[PDB]
């Protein structure tokens, strides 16, 4: 099983701030990573597929990038609706695995 | 100090487990499994403190009643992982009742990973720092244990509790104390010690040690060796006259020799026959090498390597080109062959291509109802039949009902030895008893010993063997033709003379024979002519010498030629070279563009 | 029908060694 | 194989017996 | 089948069993020239039996044909290996051509497969 | 065939269900 | 295991139509 290490587990930031969350893969996953967003109502939505590709409807302030074994989700300018939970997921290998999550909180 | 034991596979009962009682080293793996009736009491007074090392892997599966390994294998220090179980050197699976591992002396797993899965009572896992034991923990699979839930109350401190006890190491950011049980810490050495180990005072073991030692910087005081072991000492390489064995110990020639020697049958997992190569005693010669027999030494192959073919059930029936092909490349047959070839094309060449390299057959050779064969010469390199297995009636060579067989081997050139067993010859109508008698002589199926069921009436009965000689009375060359005449043949009662047969092939020098590259039925090795019997024309001057005009010959070409009388006399093989250019005519073509 | 950890169980039902 | 005989397949209550060690 | 014993019963060596998939009737020994190679007949060499005394010596030579298609008619016959005899020469005996049809489905079993998808 | 699936063979308790008419 | 007249029976155990 590929372990996806998500950091930080929690983050305080303010409106209009730029923030980044990271997932480090214990094995090379190539570009096969999703970024998921969970609403307080429980609804899960996919924001990024294939590390960097933005899904239809997703605001352009959201971006995904890779550096070595570090896969990052960046919100260029935070809005009030972005202060929710985020999860990375690898689909490169047979047991699909998820990062531990990041809760984004208002400072 | 104790014994080196082989790998073991212990199941059902604990009875056979006591076979480990004197082992210091298991040279192989250790599997303990499927003990459904065992209870804690069965393990309370059970201990193997002599076991320091396993060269392959340790596997424990469904062993009931076992709660810890701390008393079973208290001193197991190294698992080398030379051979693995599906990439794992340590497997703990469905050990219902196991509460802790407790392998408190385990310092190094040299190769392979750890799989600890579905152990419902298993704790003291979070407390182990595997990075001290394995170079890569990335492939470890430690899941579905009690430790996965919120029920493990792992406690290392005991003496004073939380005041100068177990060494603590970091996971990601959290320092964790590291222990195997409530009463045993995980040993951690300074980084300068690397994998060599250290004493309780933190002093490094010698660089040839692995995991632990009784004294610092002394290669005679190691618990286990990093490289090789010899005479209570850890060495980097085996010195002369010793050999590297199983990637951990030094052995002498005699040891390697004892392993090698004659594991009679059991070729299929129970023999190998050990050899010497690059100062290693190994199971078999590497590719490109073969084994020099008198000294067990692998030497590079003169051309392609010899190939031993072990037959299923010790036998194989060859009844086609296709089945013969299955033996292509074989130089040694372990088993017995049955030849049953009734037809086909270019058989002598095809059979020689596939079977011509066989030098030895360990069992028997049987030729039966092989209607198509005229000779056994396709077995070009066959020199030995051992007769270790025999056809019922104790026969090592058996020939029955082969209607066209005229030659076994050419006994002027071929040598064949038959160690054991008798000969059987029946219903070989074209095979002269002289050929059979020559075979007895050559093969050592010696007439001082026991019988050979050889029929006097059914071997050669349809053959007149060589008998008379036809001589050529006339020979004439042309560049494209050859005209020959030869003696007329007259049997006792001169009446009804019907046929001659003239054979000719393009030949180089000397090396030409009648029974050459099996004419059999189809693709032929000889150009043949049927010559009608002559007309006598009274008694005084009746030599109206049968002859023939050979046409369609290449010029300046040597032809092997001979005549035979239809099944009396055959002529000898004469070589006749067609005409070439006059010197004058070589000159012209040279001298005038 | 028969599978996973159950085969092992299924077998000991029948074995009873 | 036993996996192939009874898991990725279905094995007869006797097939199952046979090699019980 | 019957054991074969020549006049001087001594040295009996071999039987030969021939079988081919056959339709009806039209089957012969000398069929589609077996010659040397491509054959019209499946052939088995049967080792001569062991007599086991004079009273009850019919340890009847036999053969187990395997590798047959089901619900198939087979032309079958046995022959004794060709013996150059002492005085008035005889090889011996051949059996007659018998047709043997391998088993097919029980009626019951045709019904089942039909009556249950 | 059903004969071939469960008689001259062994059929899974589900294979057996499927085409129940 | 399953056979003959029993298949028919086996099937109605499961069918119950
Ligand atoms: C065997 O004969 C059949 C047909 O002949 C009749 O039926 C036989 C069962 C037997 O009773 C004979 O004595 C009868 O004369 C031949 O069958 C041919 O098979 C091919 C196969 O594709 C088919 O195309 C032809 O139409 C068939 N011919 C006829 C006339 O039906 C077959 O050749 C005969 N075989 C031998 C070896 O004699
Ligand atoms: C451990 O070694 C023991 C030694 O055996 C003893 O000495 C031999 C020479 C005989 O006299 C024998 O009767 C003695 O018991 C073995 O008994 C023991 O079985 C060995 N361990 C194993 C592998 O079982």
């Amino acid at each position: 099983d590929i372990q996806m290490t998500q950091s930080p587990s929690s983050l305080s930031a303010s409106l209009g701030e730029r923030v980044s969350l990271t997932c480090r893969a214990s094995q090379d996953i190539g570009g096969n990573l999703y970024w998921l967003q969970q609403g307080p109502d429980g609804t899960i939505k996919r924001l990024i597929y294939a590390t960097s590709s933005l899904d239809s409807g997703v605001p352009k302030r959201f971006s995904g990038s890779r550096s070595g074994s570090d896969y990052s989700l960046t919100i260029s300018s935070l809005e009030s609706e972005d202060f929710v939970d985020y999860y990375c997921l690898q689909y490169s290998s047979s047991p699909w695995t998820f990062g531990g999550g990041t809760k984004l909180e208002i400072k | 100090p104790g014994e080196v034991c082989p790998g073991m596979d212990i199941r059902n009962n604990l009875t056979r487990l006591h076979e480990l009682e004197n082992c210091s080293v298991i040279e192989g793996h250790l599997q303990i499994l499927l003990m459904f009736k065992t209870r804690p009491e069965d393990f309370r007074d059970l201990s193997f403190p002599k076991l320091i090392m396993i060269t392959d892997y340790l596997l424990l599966f469904r062993v009931y009643g076992l709660e810890s390994l701390k008393d079973l294998f208290p001193n197991l220090t190294v698992i080398r992982g030379s051979r693995l179980f599906f990439n794992y050197a340590l497997v703990i699976f469905e050990m219902v009742h196991l509460k802790e591992l407790g392998l408190y002396n385990l310092m190094n797993i040299t190769r392979g990973s750890v799989r600890i899965e579905k152990n419902n009572e298993l704790c003291y896992l979070a407390t182990i720092d595997w990075s001290r034991i394995l170079d890569s923990v990335e492939d470890n699979h430690i899941v579905l244990n009690k430790d996965d839930n919120e029920e493990c109350g792992d406690i290392c401190p005991g003496t004073a509790k939380g005041k100068t006890n177990c060494p603590a190491t970091v996971i990601n950011g959290q320092f964790v104390e590291r222990c195997w049980t409530h009463s045993h810490c995980q040993k951690v050495c300074p980084t300068i010690c690397k994998s060599h180990g250290c004493t309780a005072e933190g002093l490094c073991c010698h660089s040839e040690c692995l995991g632990n030692c009784s004294q610092p910087d002394d290669p005679t005081k190691c618990v286990a060796c990093r490289n090789f072991y010899l005479d209570g000492r850890c060495v980097e390489t085996c010195p002369p006259p010793y050999y590297h064995f199983q990637d951990w110990r030094c052995v002498n020639f005699s040891f390697c020799q004892d392993l090698h020697h004659k594991c009679k049958n059991s070729r299929r997992q129970g023999c190998h026959q050990y050899v010497i190569h690059n100062n290693k005693c190994i199971p078999e010669c590497p590719s490109g090498y073969t084994m020099n027999s008198s000294n067990l030494l692998c030497t590079p192959c003169l051309g392609p390597c010899p190939k031993v073919c072990h037959l299923l059930e010790g036998e194989k029936t060859i009844d086609s080109v296709t089945s013969a092909q299955e033996l292509r490349g074989c130089t040694v047959i372990n088993g017995s062959l049955i030849i049953n070839i009734r037809g086909g094309n270019n058989l002598a060449a095809e059979l020689e291509a596939n079977l011509g390299l066989i030098e030895e057959i360990s069992g028997y050779l049987k030729i039966r109802r092989s209607y198509a064969l005229v000779s056994l010469s396709f077995f070009r390199k066959l020199r030995l039949i051992r007769g270790e297995t025999l056809e019922i009636g104790n026969y090592s060579f058996y020939a029955l009902d082969n209607q066209n067989l005229r030659q076994l081997w050419d006994w002027s050139k071929h040598n064949l030895t038959i160690t054991q067993g008798k000969l059987f010859f029946h219903y070989n109508p074209k095979l002269c008893l002289s050929e059979i008698h020559k075979m007895e002589e050559v093969s050592g199926t010696k007439g001082r010993q026991e019988r050979n069921d050889i029929a006097l009436k059914t071997n050669g009965d349809q053959a007149s063997c060589e008998n008379e000689l036809l001589k050529f009375s006339y020979i004439r060359t042309s560049f494209d033709k050859i005209l020959l005449r030869w003696e007329p043949y007259w049997p006792p009662d001169f009446r009804d003379l019907l046929g001659f047969m003239l054979f000719y092939k393009e030949a180089p020098y000397q090396n030409v024979t009648e029974f050459d590259g099996q004419d059999a039925c189809g693709s032929n090795s000889w150009t043949v002519v049927d010559i009608d019997p002559p007309l006598r024309s009274n008694d005084p001057k009746s030599q109206n010498h049968p002859g023939w005009l050979m046409r369609g010959l290449k010029p300046w070409t040597q032809y092997a030629i001979f005549v035979k009388t239809l099944v009396g006399a055959k002529s000898d093989i004469i070589y006749v070279q067609t005409d070439a250019t006059t010197f004058e005519d070589y000159l012209h073509n040279v001298v005038f563009v | 029908h028969l599978c996973g950890s159950h085969l092992v169980e299924a077998l000991y039902l029948v074995c009873g060694e | 194989g036993i996996v192939e005989q009874c898991c990725a397949s279905v094995c007869s209550l006797y097939q199952l017996e046979n090699y019980c060690n | 089948w019957e054991p074969y014993w020549p006049p001087d019963f001594r040295d009996l060596l071999g039987f030969m069993l021939f079988y081919k998939e056959a339709p009806y009737q039209n089957v012969t020994e000398f069929d589609g020239q077996d010659a040397c190679g491509s054959n019209s007949w499946t052939v088995v060499d049967i080792d001569p039996p062991l007599r086991s005394n004079d009273p009850k010596s019919q340890n009847h030579p036999g053969w187990l044909m395997r590798g047959l298609k089901p619900w198939t008619q087979y032309a079958i016959f046995v022959k004794t290996l060709v013996t150059f005899s002492d005085e008035r020469r005889t090889y011996g005996a051949k059996s007659d051509i018998i047709y043997v049809q391998t088993d097919a489905t029980t009626f019951e079993d045709y019904l089942h497969n039909v009556v249950f998808v």
